[PDB]
């Protein structure tokens, strides 16, 4: 009866590429690296500005687009799901050596498998550093998304300039390009493969160790 | 490339994989130098097994209650248990300094600067006739790519037994 | 500017002129009280101290009045006050210092409000003949050796007070 | 359009058979591509049964040796046993003994899963390079390790075009011949 | 390219009765070629170590620490690789695997427009430079690679299946 | 550089110049290339001198030559009652290696601090007379090089020629005195100067 | 214009490079707080008093922890400093006193001098004019470089002093044989 | 006084050169060298003292025998000098104080001290001596044994 | 290359010039075809007047030694058996190490050039020349020369000298399996004769003592 | 639009046909709902027509696992509840699938182009070029579909009042 929020959330010519029976979402154009147009439930094109979490709206007028925050929540997530599928099973010995490290805190016959990992190590302290110390970069690098709502930045989403051995300094825009798509798809498939290994394991039927079925 | 030093007569230059292309000059220059470190370590690592598997070691004491005898007896792997945590605080801390040392040159090695030089004691090796020094860069790197094969047969033949053929029943593995 | 005593704090320009100066005066009290009154409390605090401090080492070294009275025996320079108000020592001395107080509560605010020209801390008193013509630069000079001594003497009887009734012992700590 | 497409010949008369002609000349050009393609795919899986049939049929199982006691195609027999799966236990020398039906329940399951994690690579590589890069060429997967496919250049030569149907009539001989020869392990029906 | 290449002989001309040659590519032609001159080399050197070992001469005298060469000397030569030690044809797998990997990794492959593989160790290859001798020379070595080939898959022809050549299986060791 | 060249082909005319490590063109302490090959010069020179009064002073010191009087306060005479002279250099005492050592030492300094420098403007070996140089309060009558003044007035070619055959001479008898040394404490080392030396077998290479 | 510690985010703008230690580190911009008393100027001489505080804690708990207390404090006798002050605490704790109330009179002077700097522009930020050697008086560029190991060198204690404290209070060993015991647990 | 006055004395024919390897001196102005120069004498003529008083008596238990108002009395009695030395130093001198005006080794209190500037060489150097020696008889006397080995 | 096709017409003129592994095309170390052609002509120049000079080493050491002393122990000659590669084990060990000494100098001084007075073979000088002495007779002490030297020879023409190169090679070739003629007619031996002698230490080249 | 045509004559009721076959006359009256209610017979459609399939074929063949052999499960009317741990992954499934669908579901109007039941899914390709057969490959979909809503109603209460084979008794 008013004018409906359908409208602004899809392009209503164009079909999504992933999902050929959907209207394509308003902010996928494509651009951004792992775009194939999957938005089914239109995330994207929720007209919240979602840096409100760090930074209230009523503290100054700013805004932040969804899929800048979208992009730059998935980008962590990929990120931190790459290192934890490989961390959890580099623990484990599923890759032959039982990577641990030299404290006896950390070692075997105290902690048999990375399943029992954080509640032997919440109760210890290493958890409780590992909180500081992820906590005091999530600061430092956190609050650069309110300076791209303000629109004084430029910077791309989850783009800090940390590329020590430089495999992208001369590169052109398009291997770039390939190169962060293959960051955002080796990254979603870790964070489904995490998905299994946390689950497989949480099971009453058991397997705490490598292959976890 | 095959104007860098690494490439020599048999596969040169041996890029398969084609892994130097896959990041800048400034990430070839990171490979070369950590090829010639892993080089350097691994040499000192096939010559360590081999001199300490012999049962050569120094006349002596290591430590007030620790002989250079009694880590002879063991395996090579299984003596660094036994050097005391005082020890390996000398190793590891003046291995600090000369990592801090050759990392701080004036221009770093992967901008175009010099590799790892010796740090004590501080020979100067610049005028050294760079033909030979070409012909010398050539065998450092072949000596280190073969002694980094070697002590990682020596690390798999003496946890996995058999599996290189020449150190089945060798009594230091 | 740049206070002498205190190099990192501006200079607090109301004492300039007085001859204690070395602009120390870092809370700025005298931004709220007259320096006429200022001075007058510290000479008169200072002048206090140095009859205290040899009034509580020369009593506490043995040293009585001749002859003693007996209510007076018996005591060190703790124990001298509550001892002898009881006898009426300390009233017969508080009542000529009222009586002192009195007249000088005229004098300090005549000094402040009724522009006497009266220095701080003056009381005419120089019957042994100092200051003699002399010039005002080394009456001056005896000015500062007053209020230096006095304010040495305020932390002296300060330390031998403390210090008294926290050992009761004998003399380089009573 | 399905009867001017590729893999007619003279075996029906350059004529496609009825039957199979009344599913797909109603149809879009990409049905035509759906089906050449599956039945290339299903000639290349019955093109390799029927050797792999060959060699459990008869004894021919790991370690190759074409010398005596080596397990060859005369000699079926080896001295080495070669031990397929060692957690499990079971060698070649006991997978050629059995069946040609029961080779297959020999293989251990995590076996399998490395067969179908690579034929599930291969046809995800099959996948985009047929239908996402649309190729012409029905059952063109970019497999070509001896370069024939750079023959003149390309595909519009005689030699790949010949090639192309001789791959087609071999899976379509194929396809019969393991469904042939299943059967009699199943049921004798060699009619 | 296969007119301009050895291996055409007097007998038969350009013996392909298949039309394999053209049917690939440049490339697939001179896999081809690398393909007949590798099973010709292995060939050649199987029909010379079958002979010369049905022969009974060896080399002296202990192969192993526990295998001697006359031990194999006795048994068929297709028999005696069964009795090598497991060590001693790991050191065979991997200096076939070293000559292998250098020869497919030695710059411009053969399969591109480069040269056949020749000796890895030690490299000098022996090669003739007169194109009009040299010819000759590589099409004598395809075709006794040709022939011994054929002969060695007549060795074990008469190994498992007894007759099958007139010439042989009447013999001890063939 | 373009002299030491020259210096070593009158040495040896048929190995004209001999660097394996090329340690003729490295720097030290950031000098130059030219400083530090009169440091080069100097310290194979002090080698070869040092090892050429090292091999005469063994032979003498192996013999039995103890020589009156032994300057002590209560006996305790040069102590060639062990012999073998590595045994012979512990068995002084521990305080008279010190007196020995420093006296070295102030030749070693006297050779830094006075009238010229080998990393300068060079001539290396040629130690500084005593007479010259004002720094020492004695003063003492005799130089080191010409106590007596053997041999004033001979030209300068025949002094060019000194040093040649003094680095010849000290090259020499450093592998002269080395091989005493190592059969000291390694039987075989030497292949004809076996059963001559008696094994020392404790550290050459330690004062006290 | 970005930071240098932080190359992903822009410049804060009161930071000029014109301080000591700057490279820009400053993600929650809290050099542009200007309200409750606060600005860079107080920000700076709560800085440069955290420098300076816990760069004598660190040489006073290891002047301590090495060499022992000083002569007059003898029944401390604990290697663990924070345990250590309860046993001076117990037997001298004038001492401690009157040095507290000479820190107050001290630091209620300071927060004079820090607020009568600030309205003012005489006084830089931590600047007592405590030069009685006279580093200052010459080689400007060498009088920067200290006022830059003054500040590097009291960032890095802040943690040691922090660190000090905590690991003195839960461990109750004291910091070079807490130090000790990391080393023989964490070696390989 | 400028710091090419300063390093002007003692002679540097030991060493060789002027002996900063720390180069200390390059660090601050002329007045902080001044007070390095200071520094060094009144180190160096109080260590002079402190050898011979080791032999002269010959430890550190000698000190202990000695009483709490022993202690007190040689202790302000030199912070008497020490106090009267920086006064005279400003208001006797004619160039004032040794980081203003005045002679780094002048050390002016009357009565304390009773071909010179040669003597001042001899005295820094002569001090420099006693620093390493009486660091040799705290150290190699008391602290481990086997320091010098002398 | 074109020069030793050269000899070859002087060699022998029924067979020719013949090489069946065509070493004459090849390079060695890198080093050139011209450097590899004269590293060849050395080589078997040196294997050849080897041969030569143990040829007259195998018929008189057989038949003939001199007696006199051999060492400073007794035992004085290693007491032959006549078959003479067999009397170079007790020859002794001592003996042997001067033995290789000297040839170990001999050819430091081929190499060496003489000191620079010649250039070197593979850059120029004609293959069978050695360096000689003059350069070390100028220097030390009178050292004779090792090829003529007492100057029995320089009386001859030019063109004499090539006449016996190509003389020198070809008894030299010949002589490198003439002597191979003898040592391996001790180990299965195979020839026609059958008598010369017998013995087996069959190689190389030091005995019980070593490694 | 498409499945008004016949002539399929409507069973006990001899007088009427299948031609615009609207009784109640929801095109009539509700003429907006037309979209949804196609969108709806479609859904219902072919679920019916996979369940006419899947009531018959667990009759002979079982999936090779143990618990859905014929010795636990005998008859497929008891296959729902002896496998709940199954019907729970069907069911949250499919609402991950009918969720995907709900903007298109808030689209069923004339917001978007497309059509009421298409959801795109060809990849066979065996949808027709010609729009004249496309209405009749359309129309078998309905017809078949409509006929498995019947008959799935027919096979569960065969099955459930005469507990027998496929046909029934
Ligand atoms: C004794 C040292 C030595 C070593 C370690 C090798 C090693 C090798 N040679 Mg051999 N070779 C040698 C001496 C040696 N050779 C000698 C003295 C000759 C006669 C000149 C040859 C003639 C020869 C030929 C003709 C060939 C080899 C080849 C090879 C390679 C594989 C053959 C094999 O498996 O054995 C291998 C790297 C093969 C090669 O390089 O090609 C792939 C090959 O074809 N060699
Ligand atoms: C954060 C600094 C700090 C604190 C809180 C302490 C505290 C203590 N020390 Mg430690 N110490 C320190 C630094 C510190 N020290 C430093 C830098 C050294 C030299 C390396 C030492 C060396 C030391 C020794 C050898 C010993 C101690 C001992 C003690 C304990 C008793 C002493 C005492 O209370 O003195 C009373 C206080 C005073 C006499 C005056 C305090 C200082 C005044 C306020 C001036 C401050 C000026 C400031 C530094 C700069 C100017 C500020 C302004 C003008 C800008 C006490 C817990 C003793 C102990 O018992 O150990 C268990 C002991 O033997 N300290
Ligand atoms: C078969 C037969 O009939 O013979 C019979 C009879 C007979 C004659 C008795 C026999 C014999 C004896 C023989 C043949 C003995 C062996 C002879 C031989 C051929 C021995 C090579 C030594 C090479 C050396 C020492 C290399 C040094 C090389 C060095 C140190 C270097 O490369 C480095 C260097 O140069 C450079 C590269 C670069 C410079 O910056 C640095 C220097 C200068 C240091 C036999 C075999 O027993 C049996």
């Amino acid at each position: 009866m008013p004018e409906r929020l359908w409208d602004s959330m899809v392009d209503k010519t164009e079909r999504s590429k992933a999902v050929p029976f959907l209207p394509r979402a308003v902010n996928l154009d494509g651009s951004l690296p792992g775009d194939v147009g999957f938005d089914p439930f239109y995330l994207s094109s929720i007209p919240k500005d979602f840096s409100g979490f760090i930074q209230p709206p009523q503290w100054e007028e700013k805004g932040i687009p969804t899929l800048y925050w979208m992009r730059e929540a998935e980008l962590k997530h990929c990120r931190v799901a790459m290192l934890a599928w490989f961390g959890w099973l580099a623990t484990d010995g599923a890759f032959g050596v039982t990577l641990r490290f030299p404290g006896e805190i950390y070692s075997v016959e105290n902690i048999p498998t990375a399943y029992e990992a954080h509640n032997a190590l919440v109760s210890q302290g290493s958890m409780g550093f590992l909180l500081l110390a992820v906590g005091f970069i999530e600061f430092c690098t956190g609050a650069v998304l309110v300076e791209v709502a303000k629109g004084a930045s430029d910077r791309e989403a989850g783009d800090f300039k940390l590329d020590p051995l430089s495999f992208l300094k001369g590169k052109s825009e398009e291997e770039i390009k390939r190169m962060k798509t293959r960051e955002i798809a080796n990254g979603r498939l870790a964070m489904l493969a995490f998905g299994g290994v946390a689950t497989q394991t949480a099971l009453e039927g058991g397997n705490h160790a490598f292959p976890y079925f | 490339l095959s104007s860098l030093p690494g490439s020599t007569a048999p596969v040169g230059p041996f890029d398969p994989l084609n892994l130097a292309d896959s990041g800048s000059e400034e990430t070839l220059a990171w490979f070369r130098a950590s090829e010639l470190k892993h080089g350097r370590v691994a040499m000192l690592a096939t010559t360590g097994y081999l001199v300490q598997g012999a049962g050569i070691h120094f006349p002596g004491m290591l430590s007030s209650d620790v002989s250079f005898e009694s880590l002879s007896a063991m395996k090579p792997l299984e003596a660094w248990d036994a050097v005391p945590d005082a020890g390996k605080a000398q190793i590891l801390g003046t291995i600090f300094i000369a990592e801090m040392i050759t990392e701080s040159k004036p221009v770093h090695y992967t901008k175009g600067g010099p590799m790892p030089t010796m740090v004590f004691p501080a020979i100067d090796f610049s005028g050294v006739d760079a033909a030979t020094l070409k012909r010398k860069q050539d065998s450092e790197l072949n000596n280190g790519r073969l002694a980094m094969i070697a002590i990682m047969s020596f690390i798999s033949a003496a946890n996995i037994p058999g599996s290189v053929p020449a150190l089945t029943n060798n009594p230091a593995f | 500017k740049k206070s002498q005593a205190l190099p990192f704090l501006p200079y607090p320009e109301n004492l300039a002129g007085y001859v204690g100066d070395a602009g120390f005066d870092p809370f700025r009290f005298s931004d709220f009280a007259p320096m006429d009154f200022l001075r007058e409390a510290e000479i008169k605090h200072g002048r206090i101290c140095m009859l205290a401090w040899l009034g509580f080492v020369a009593v506490d070294l043995g040293a009585r009045i001749y002859p003693l009275p007996e209510a007076y025996e018996g005591l060190t320079a703790v124990t001298a006050h509550d001892a002898l108000v009881q006898q009426g020592a300390m009233s017969q001395i508080f009542l000529w210092c009222s009586v002192f107080e009195a007249i000088s509560t005229v004098s300090v605010i005549q000094m402040l409000y009724e522009e006497s020209g009266r220095e701080p801390g003056y009381f005419g008193f120089d019957p042994l003949g100092f200051l003699n013509g002399k010039s005002e630069a080394e009456v001056n000079e005896m000015k500062l050796k007053e209020i230096k001594n006095g304010r040495l003497a305020m932390l002296a009887f300060s330390g031998v007070v403390t210090q008294a009734v926290l050992t009761q012992g004998p003399f380089p700590y009573v | 359009s399905i009867n001017e497409a590729f893999g007619i010949s003279i075996e029906t008369g350059n004529k496609c058979p009825p039957l199979g002609a009344r599913i797909l000349e109603d149809a879009q050009p990409s049905a035509i591509k759906w089906f050449q393609n599956a039945e290339i795919k299903h000639g290349r899986i019955a093109m390799v049964a029927t050797i792999g049939y060959l060699v459990q049929k008869l004894g021919v199982h790991f370690p190759l040796y074409l010398g005596p006691s080596g397990s060859n195609c005369f000699h079926p027999e080896s001295e080495t046993a070669w031990l397929l799966s060692s957690s499990t236990g079971v060698t070649f020398s006991d997978i050629a003994k059995a069946a040609p039906l029961d080779a297959i329940q020999m293989v251990p399951v995590a076996g399998w899963m490395q067969i179908f994690f690579v034929a599930g690579w291969f046809e995800s590589v099959a996948y985009y390079r047929q239908w996402v890069k649309n190729s012409p060429i029905p059952g063109d997967y970019g497999y070509d390790p001896l370069g024939f496919t750079k023959r003149e250049g390309g595909w519009d030569s005689e030699e790949l075009t010949s090639l192309r149907l001789k791959e087609i009539k071999n899976g379509r001989l194929a396809m019969m011949t393991i469904a042939a020869w299943v059967s009699d392990e199943m049921i004798p029906g060699a009619l | 390219k296969v007119d301009e290449m050895p291996g055409a002989t007097a007998p038969l001309g350009k013996f392909d009765p298949l039309n394999l040659a053209t049917l690939g590519s440049e490339s697939t032609l001179a896999w081809f070629r690398a393909a007949e001159l590798k099973h010709s080399r292995v060939a050649m050197l199987a029909t010379t170590g079958y002979l010369v070992q049905a022969a009974g001469i060896h080399f002296p005298g202990m192969l192993s620490s526990d295998v001697s060469f006359e031990s194999l000397s006795a048994m068929k030569p297709l028999d005696a690789w069964d009795a090598v030690p497991e060590g001693g044809k790991n050191q065979i797998y991997f200096t076939i695997f070293l000559a292998e990997f250098i020869t497919e990794c030695k710059g411009t492959h053969y399969t591109k427009g480069g040269p056949l593989p020749t000796i890895v160790f030690p490299p000098i290859d022996f090669s003739t430079v007169n194109p009009e001798q040299l010819k000759t020379r590589q099409n004598r070595e395809l075709n006794n690679g040709r022939l011994a080939m054929i002969a060695i898959m007549s060795f074990v022809a008469a190994a498992n299946i007894p007759g099958s050549v007139p010439a042989l299986a009447g013999n001890p060791m063939f | 550089k373009d002299d030491l060249i020259a210096i070593a082909e009158k040495s040896n005319p048929v190995l004209k110049y001999y660097d394996p490590l090329q340690l003729g063109s490295t720097t030290i302490w950031g000098e130059t290339n030219s400083a530090t090959i009169g440091f080069l010069r100097q310290s194979e020179i002090k080698h070869g001198r040092i090892a050429m009064a090292a091999f005469v002073g063994y032979i003498v010191q192996a013999n039995g030559i103890h020589f009156p009087w032994p300057m002590s306060f209560d006996g305790t005479p040069f102590p060639a009652d062990a012999g073998s002279p590595p045994e012979q250099w512990d068995a002084l005492s521990d305080a008279a290696k010190w007196q020995i050592i420093l006296f070295i030492g102030f030749l070693e300094w006297f050779s830094e601090a006075a009238g010229k420098h080998y990393m300068r403007g060079g001539k290396p070996g040629a130690f500084p007379n005593f007479s010259d140089s004002d720094l020492i309060p004695h003063p003492v009558p005799l130089n080191l090089y010409d106590p007596f003044g053997f041999s004033k007035g001979k030209t300068e070619a025949q002094k060019a020629d000194g040093l040649i055959k003094e680095l010849n001479n000290g090259r020499l008898a450093m592998i002269g005195i080395m091989g005493f040394l190592a059969e000291q404490k390694v039987e075989g080392s030497v292949p004809l100067l076996k059963g001559v030396v008696p094994h020392y077998d404790g550290e050459v290479m330690a004062p006290f | 214009e970005k930071s240098q510690s932080l190359p992903f985010m822009n410049r804060p703008p009161l930071l000029d490079g014109s301080m000591a230690g700057d490279v820009g580190f400053d993600p929650l911009g809290l050099s542009n707080i200007d309200d409750v008393g606060i600005d860079l100027y107080w920000l700076r001489e709560a800085e440069i008093k955290h420098c300076r505080v816990a760069m004598l804690a660190v040489v006073g708990i290891l002047q301590v922890e090495i060499f022992g207390p000083a002569p007059g404090c003898e029944m401390a006798t604990d290697k663990c400093q924070m345990d250590a002050f309860w046993q001076i605490w117990g037997a001298h704790p004038q001492y401690i006193a009157f040095g507290l109330i000479m820190i107050m009179m001290i630091e209620m002077i300071s927060g004079i001098a820090t607020t009568q700097g600030r309205e003012s522009g005489e006084r830089a930020p931590g600047d007592f004019g405590l030069d009685p050697l006279g580093y200052g008086k010459g080689d400007a560029a060498g009088y920067a470089r200290l006022q830059a190991q003054e500040i590097a060198n009291g960032r890095l204690a802040m943690f040691a002093a922090a660190g000090e404290i905590m690991q003195g209070c839960t461990t109750h060993q004291g910091a070079l044989e807490n130090l000790m015991t990391a080393l023989r647990d964490n070696s390989f | 006084i400028s710091k090419e006055a300063i390093l002007s004395s003692p002679d540097t024919t030991e060493i060789g050169r002027v002996w900063d390897p720390l180069g200390l001196a390059e660090i601050g102005s002329a007045e902080t060298l001044a007070w390095y120069r200071h520094s060094e004498v009144k180190h160096g003529r109080i260590a002079m003292a402190a050898f011979v008083g080791w032999w002269a008596v010959g430890g550190l238990e000698a000190w202990d025998a000695v009483p709490g108002w022993g202690k007190a009395q040689m202790l302000l009695f030199a912070g008497l000098i020490e106090f009267h030395d920086e006064l005279f130093h400003t208001r006797r001198t004619e160039g004032g104080h040794y980081l203003r005006g005045g002679t780094p080794g002048k050390n002016m209190v009357p009565g304390l001290f009773d071909e010179l500037a040669k003597g001042r060489d001899r005295e820094i150097k002569n001090g420099r001596l006693a620093m390493i020696g009486v660091a040799g008889l705290y150290c190699a006397a008391t602290i481990p044994g086997s320091v010098p080995l002398q | 290359k074109a020069e030793l096709e050269a000899i070859a017409k002087k060699a022998n003129p029924t067979l020719g010039y013949y090489d069946p592994l065509s070493l004459a095309d090849k390079d060695f170390w890198g080093k050139g075809n011209d450097a590899t052609i004269a590293f060849l002509r050395q080589s078997e120049i040196k294997h050849g007047r080897i041969a030569m000079f143990a040829f007259v080493g195998y018929i008189v050491q057989s038949n003939f030694v001199f007696p006199w002393a051999q060492t400073l122990a007794g035992a004085p000659h290693p007491s032959a058996d006549l078959s003479p590669e067999a009397q170079w084990d007790a020859i002794p060990l001592g003996a042997k190490w001067q033995i290789f000494a000297v040839i170990s100098a001999l050819e430091l001084w081929d190499e060496c050039g003489g000191g620079g007075v010649l250039p070197h073979y593979t850059k120029g000088r004609k293959p069978g020349q050695y360096p000689p002495f003059t350069l070390f007779r100028d220097n030390v002490h009178f050292v004779l020369d090792l090829y003529d030297p007492f100057g029995f020879n320089k009386n001859m023409s030019e063109e004499t000298k090539e006449r016996r190169l190509v003389s020198e090679l070809n008894n030299g070739r010949l002589a490198m399996l003439g002597i191979f003629g003898f040592l391996c007619a001790d180990t299965i031996p195979g020839s026609v004769p059958l008598l010369n002698d017998i013995a087996i230490p069959y190689s190389g080249q030091v005995m019980q003592p070593f490694e | 639009m498409v499945g008004a045509e016949g002539p399929e004559p409507i069973p006990f009721a001899p007088s009427k046909t299948s031609k615009n076959f609207d009784p109640v006359g929801f095109a009539e009256r509700s003429p907006e709902w037309l979209p949804w209610y196609r969108e709806a017979e479609l859904k219902h459609g072919r679920a019916a027509m996979l369940a006419t399939v899947g009531f018959v074929v667990p009759e002979f063949i079982r999936v090779p696992g143990e618990q859905f052999s014929f010795e636990a499960i005998p008859k497929v009317i008891d296959a729902h509840d002896a496998l709940p741990e199954s019907m729970i992954q069907i069911f949250g499934w499919i609402s991950f699938l009918e969720a995907c669908t709900f903007p298109a579901m808030a689209g069923l109007g004339g917001k978007y182009d497309r059509k009421p039941g298409d959801f795109s899914f060809d990849p066979l390709g065996l949808y027709p070029t010609d729009p004249e057969k496309q209405k009749q490959m359309q129309l078998a979909e309905l017809k078949n579909g409509r006929l498995a809503m019947i008959a799935i109603g027919g096979m569960v209460t065969g099955a459930a009042v005469t507990g027998h084979g496929f046909p029934y008794l």
